[PDB]
């Protein structure tokens, strides 16, 4: 709770910076280990 | 009748000669496996982009063709015969010249009608097709006709990538748009594909349809007014008219040139402020009209006078073109508004191309326009209904591979990066889905993941260790038959029985010898940067010396990083003051080093495992790189020179332990030296001894090992490959870059200097040059990045050296899994590695146990052990082997009394 | 970054070679580390270091063991060496020749599995 | 040639060494030329392999073991 | 730290947005857009 | 940024320019912002 992530890379559907940047072709991949997967 | 191409119709697309190479063309070809039209012996087919033309036939039936749009008298039309003695074609043009199959093909581009054939004594082989001839008919060609089995295939523009044989013979192909492995193999620029996951495109949704999107207005503007004056006021005083609300038809309007903008384009503009500036004189974004007013018009100009000082009528037209509401601009015609749907747009000259949809956003009269944060237009208001819509580009989105390996199966699974499956480009025509195949969802095959959607594997409910990583903790595998999707693995779940007084202690152990390999130094590369840059070319010298000391900074951080590849050799290799030997007798005691010694035999001096090092990783395409002014310099010390530091490493440490590390070499016999080594990880000598052979049988046993386990896994030697690869693909990448254009007219340098003016060569060499300089920049900073990981690898290399080669390390994991003994160096082609020689409890037995004993009313705690019981009596033992003592005054000491210890237990001390 | 690995490296020296003696072979100077000093120097640091090296090594004879009343004894804290006649226990990086007792050495098993074990007196 | 000046002429490696004299004695590298060739200045330039130090060879025998009588209290510099 | 954000670039997108004419320009740059995500990979490979 | 050009839209100056400045306006363009690219990658291969 004390770290706030900007991405972390998850399905964003069709429908605001993220999206911007996403826009103009920058993207963010999730983590192949989950935080649970951490954990 | 319909029948299947198969990989037929490959042509050969240029006169250039290429051999051993894989080139990538787009051009107009015959798609693998096209669904070709088969007849039999007839109609004219259409000629849409160009035809194959295949006949299977022993008898010559077919002997031509006729070409043309309408084939009537009214239109000129082409025709070609192939009579027994020579072949006629006539149009304003003639020309005359010279089972089986024939193959032919057919194309017309910019007014040139070009055949290219070939001869083979559908077919399921390769064959590529020779040109045949260029003729320039400059007709228009929509339908053709057979002239009497034979097959039409239709050719589309496809990329293509051709290899080439030894002897230049085009013997394979891969269309890169048939289907994902396909694109993969063209990404890569193989034929051959590894297991793993490979980025390859991206897909993005075509516009449908195009719109435009004016203003209503259609009076003309009072251009008349200006142009056609009677009489042009004075330069000084000059003339000047405000332009709104018309359509500015410059067509209407002699020197005529213009500022920031075409004369071939106003027509297509919407202008701000338009203002007309006229005047007469003597022979900022707008445009200048000036013409000769002789014949109309203090100067004091006479008919008399020459061009240079007869009168001339000026005009200056001053727009801006910075947005805003439109009030004048040129004939163009408004579409309808569609609206959720992506299609071109262009609303007063804002041309783009995205999805429109109804705007909450809450504009401002004047307001005509909206903007994001990287200051491109996202919203818009329509010129004629003035409501405001979103724009949105229409939906796209990355696409990866994941392919088993094209040695295993030619099987794949897709996925679309950050889209769900219920929003993956579900297309039935190619108007969507860049990548233009198509893999279709049949049910069990489409999973859904927060890396994207992946259509090709089906989801298993079990779990595996991660064989190629889809992301999100989703993995892939090749089943065997199909891919499989499943959530990874983390291991196998153990629960340790822990207790208020129970202890596990091992009964025996394992001598483990593991592996681990570092990289030390990377290839020393020197560029001769006029010789890259400019090769040969004297001209392109002299205009290269005045772009500074570029090439000089470039030549000092190679240089640096040459020295350091050196230095990081001598800090991992040259410990030693001395060169320690062998004795002749290799006794000790039982353990055998034949593997890790230097052989005799071999005239390197190296060892078996040595040996297989070097023949594991692969230290024209040298000589290409040499002609370019690409070398690599030798290394300071040599193969034989490292093997010989080895060599002295390894009698060192066997003829006396870690003292000649710390100083004089102090001879000690190997058992003795295992006994400290024993000693060193909390197990008494006599273990050691007592055990003496078995240790030494396992160890023969694990050594012997070790070169399977470098001989059997393909990647065991992966990072030093990594970093041989590396140097490789950055040198290849470096050459393949003098192929590139860089926007100038084409890549030699004495092409544009022997073609063209020295005022535009400059411009063309110039984009040349700053192209070639960045592709060498960019080079430097990654070798040195490069530099930069190999110097911490080979730190690291050097500090194992000291710490496991030359001591025995307390170190967790550094020196290997378990309980480092010690450890032993082979040198490898561009690094080191080390064997770590580890103990490994093993076996272990449940005891009872107890912090302490009360005896006498005193407290007697262990003074080097545990206590352990069987179940009756107690016993102290050491904590890492079983043996259990009988508990007496010796092997304990005495702390206060039995009514403090938590769990002190009642017992005997003798 | 390449200034920043080395002053990590530094600050990692500080901690383990002048706050602490350093059992990590050469990492605080050629020999045994008994202790290091620092001195500031324009843009970087010295570390002086103060290590062992042993000197005028000596050959001895050596056995594992020592057989005594069909008692195999293997050295508490040493090694076993000999003049040539008679038989010492000695700490390993110096020359300490001590009478072999039953204080010093340790008992494990007979004289019938080690090799190499030598027939002594062990004192009582 | 382009560097139009002219310039004991020996193979290596690393290329063609002029105005040096090969000599068969080993010493420690004095200036690296390259695949362990180094040159040094001898009244004269000598190239020569360069020396990976002095050979020895450990007594060793399974019942000998050297042990020091004495020490040597060293101060070492390290510079970072 | 242990990681940090896994980055992809759509090099066509950003540097040529919606503009097929820049697209085909862009095709004349070589391996620039090639060597710039096998960097980014690597990076993104290196992160896990 | 327009790092030199007229504007920093692409479609702006295909709209307005004919194809001779067309091609220098865009190579100015094309050349920032693969410099924008290169850099943003050369300080993440640091960065990692
Ligand atoms: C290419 O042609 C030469 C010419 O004889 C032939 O020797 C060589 O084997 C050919 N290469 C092949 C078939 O790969
Ligand atoms: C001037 O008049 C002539 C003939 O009347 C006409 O062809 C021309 O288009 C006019 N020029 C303008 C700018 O209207
Ligand atoms: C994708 O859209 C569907 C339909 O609304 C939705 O059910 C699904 O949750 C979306 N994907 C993700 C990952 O949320
Ligand atoms: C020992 O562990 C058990 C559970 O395994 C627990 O119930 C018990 O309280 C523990 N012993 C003591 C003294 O608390
Ligand atoms: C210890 O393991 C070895 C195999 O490495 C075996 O031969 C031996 O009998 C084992 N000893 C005991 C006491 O179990
Ligand atoms: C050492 O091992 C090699 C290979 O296993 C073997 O050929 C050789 O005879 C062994 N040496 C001894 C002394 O047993
Ligand atoms: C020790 O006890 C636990 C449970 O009390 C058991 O699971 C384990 O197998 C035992 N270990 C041995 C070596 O018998
Ligand atoms: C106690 O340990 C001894 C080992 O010296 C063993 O012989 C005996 O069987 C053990 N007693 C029980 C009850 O397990
Ligand atoms: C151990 O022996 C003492 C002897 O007085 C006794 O007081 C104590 O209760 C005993 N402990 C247990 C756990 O029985
Ligand atoms: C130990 O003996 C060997 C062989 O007899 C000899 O070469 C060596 O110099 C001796 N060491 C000392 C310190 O005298
Ligand atoms: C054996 O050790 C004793 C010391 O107690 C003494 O006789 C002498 O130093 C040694 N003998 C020889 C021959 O060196
Ligand atoms: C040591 O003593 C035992 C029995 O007292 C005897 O068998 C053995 O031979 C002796 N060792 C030597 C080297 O004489
Ligand atoms: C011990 O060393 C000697 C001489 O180095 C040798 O002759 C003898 O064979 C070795 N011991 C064994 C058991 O091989
Ligand atoms: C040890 O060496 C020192 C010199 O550092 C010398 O003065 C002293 O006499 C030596 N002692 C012995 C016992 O050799």
């Amino acid at each position: 709770n004390k770290v706030t992530l900007a991405d972390a890379g998850f399905i964003k559907q069709y429908g605001d910076l993220i999206c911007a940047q996403k826009f103009k072709g920058l993207t963010v991949l999730p983590p192949l280990l989950t935080d649970e997967m951490i954990a | 009748a319909y029948t299947n191409s198969f990989t037929r119709g490959v042509y050969y697309p240029d006169k250039v000669f290429r051999s051993s190479v894989l080139h990538s063309t787009q051009d107009l070809f015959l798609p693998f496996f096209s669904n070709v039209t088969w007849f039999h012996v007839n109609p004219v087919l259409p000629f849409n982009d160009g035809v194959y033309f295949a006949s299977i036939e022993k008898s010559n039936i077919i002997r031509g063709w006729i070409f043309g749009t309408t084939l009537d008298s009214k239109t000129q039309s082409l025709l070609i015969v192939n009579n027994a003695t020579n072949v006629v074609i006539k149009v304003t043009f003639e020309y005359v010249s010279q089972k089986n199959l024939r193959e032919f093909v057919f194309k017309n581009i910019d007014g040139y009608f070009k055949i290219y054939s070939k001869h083979t004594p559908l077919p399921q082989g390769f064959s590529a097709l020779e040109p045949l001839v260029d003729l320039p008919i400059g007709i228009n060609i929509t339908r053709f006709q057979t002239l009497l089995a034979y097959y039409v295939g239709y050719l589309q523009p496809r990329t293509f990538l051709l290899k080439y044989n030894e002897n230049g013979t085009i013997t394979d192909a891969v269309d890169c748009a048939l289907d994902p492995l396909s694109e993969t193999k063209c990404t890569l620029k193989s034929f051959t594909v590894e297991k793993g996951i490979y980025q390859t495109s991206n897909f993005r949704v075509q516009p449908t349809e195009s719109i435009v999107r004016f203003p209503n207005i259609t009076n003309l503007c009072p251009f008349d007014e200006v142009f056609n004056a009677t009489r042009f006021a004075s330069v000084y005083a000059w003339n000047r008219k405000r332009i709104s609300n018309c359509v500015a038809d410059y067509s209407v309007l002699f020197t005529f040139k213009c500022y920031g903008v075409s004369p071939t384009k106003l027509n297509d503009l919407c202008f701000t402020n338009v203002y007309a500036d006229s005047f007469v004189i003597r022979g900022f974004t707008g445009c200048v009209i000036a013409w000769n007013s002789n014949k109309l018009d203090s100067y004091s100009f006479r008919p008399t006078y020459g061009v240079g000082h007869q009168p001339y009528r000026v005009v200056v037209l001053s727009f801006e073109l910075l947005h805003a509401p439109a009030t004048v601009c040129g004939p163009k015609k408004s579409t309808n508004l569609v609206k959720n749907k992506c299609v071109n747009f262009n609303f007063n000259g804002l041309k783009g191309t995205g999805v429109l949809t109804e705007s909450n956003k809450k504009f401002l009269p004047f307001q005509q326009f909206g903007r994001d944060i990287a200051d491109t237009t996202d919203a818009v208001r329509d010129p004629q209904t003035l409501e405001i819509l979103d724009i949105t580009p229409c939906s796209f989105g990355g696409v990866s591979v994941i392919t088993p390996g094209t040695n295993t199966s030619n099987q794949v699974a897709v996925l679309y990066q950050g889209v769900n499956c219920t929003e993956v480009p579900v297309a039935i025509h190619a108007d969507q889905l860049t990548p233009t195949w198509r893999v279709y969802s049949t049910g069990s095959n489409v999973f859904q993941t927060r890396a994207g959607c992946l259509i090709g594997a089906e989801y298993v409910n079990n779990s595996y260790e991660c064989d190629i990583p889809i992301g999100a903790g989703i993995c892939a595998s090749y089943q065997t038959q199909s891919i499989i999707a499943y959530t990874m693995s983390l291991g196998a779940e153990n629960s340790v029985a822990y207790s208020n007084n129970s202890i596990a202690i091992p009964t025996n152990f394992t001598i483990s010898v593991t592996t681990e390999i570092l990289p030390v130094s990377m290839t020393k590369t020197s560029v001769d940067c006029t010789m890259y840059i400019c090769g040969d070319s004297t001209e392109c010298s002299n205009l290269l010396l005045q772009y500074g000391s570029f090439c000089t900074q470039l030549k000092r951080a190679l240089t640096g990083i040459a020295v350091e590849q050196d230095k990081n050799t001598q800090e991992v290799f040259a410990q030693v003051k001395q060169i320690y030997k062998t004795p002749p007798i290799k006794y000790f005691g039982g353990f055998n080093f034949s593997q890790i010694l230097p052989d005799p035999s071999k005239p390197s001096k190296r060892s078996p495992i040595e040996d297989l090092l070097f023949n594991k990783v692969t230290l024209d395409l040298i000589c290409a790189q040499k002609f370019k002014g690409l070398t690599v310099l030798p290394p300071l010390l040599t193969d034989e020179m490292i093997a010989q530091y080895t060599s002295a490493l390894l009698a060192g440490t066997i003829t006396s332990g870690w003292t000649f590390g710390a100083g004089p070499a102090l001879q000690i016999p190997f058992p003795m030296q295992m006994a400290y080594r024993f000693n060193g990880i909390g197990v008494t000598q006599n273990v050691l001894y007592e055990n003496q052979k078995l240790i030494a049988n396992q160890f023969n046993s694990a050594i012997g090992k070790i070169q399977d386990s470098l001989s059997s896994t393909p990647s065991a030697l992966g990072k030093l490959q990594d970093v041989v690869n590396h140097n490789a693909q950055a040198l290849n990448t470096l050459v393949k870059q003098l192929s590139s254009k860089f926007g100038a007219i084409s890549s030699v340098l004495n092409d544009i200097f022997s073609r063209l003016d020295p005022p535009e060569a400059e411009v063309q060499i110039d984009r040349l040059i700053t192209g070639r300089l960045q592709s060498l920049q960019t080079y430097v900073t990654q070798q040195l990045i490069r530099a930069a990981e190999i110097r911490a690898s080979a730190n690291l290399a050097a500090t194992k050296m000291s710490e496991c080669v030359l001591g025995q390390s307390k170190r967790v994991d550094f020196c290997g899994k378990g309980y480092h003994l010690m450890s032993f160096p082979q040198s490898a082609p561009h690094g080191v590695v080390f064997l770590h020689v580890t103990y490994v409890p093993a076996q272990e037995k449940n005891f009872t146990t107890a912090p302490a004993i009360c005896h006498d009313g005193k407290a007697h705690f262990p003074r080097e052990g545990v206590f352990v019981s069987n179940g009756t009596h107690w016993f102290v033992t050491q904590r890492n082997f079983y043996e259990p003592q009988i508990i007496t005054t010796d092997n304990t000491f005495v702390s206060g009394n039995c009514d403090v210890v938590i769990g002190i237990v009642n017992n005997t001390v003798y | 970054a390449e200034i920043r690995a080395s002053a990590n490296l530094a600050a990692t020296k500080m901690s383990e070679c002048v706050l602490g003696q350093s059992k990590r072979v050469d990492f605080c100077g050629k020999g045994y580390h008994l202790m290091s000093f620092p001195q500031s120097a324009p843009h970087g640091v010295v570390f002086l270091h103060v290590t062992y090296v042993p000197a005028q090594e000596k050959n001895f004879t050596t056995a594992p063991a020592i057989c005594h009343d069909g008692k195999a004894h293997f050295p508490r804290e040493g090694v076993f060496v000999s003049n040539g006649t008679h038989w010492f226990v000695t700490q390993r990086n110096f020359y300490e020749p001590q009478i072999i007792t039953t204080d010093n050495t340790f008992v494990s098993g007979n004289c019938d599995v080690v090799i190499g074990i030598v027939n002594n007196t062990v004192y009582d």
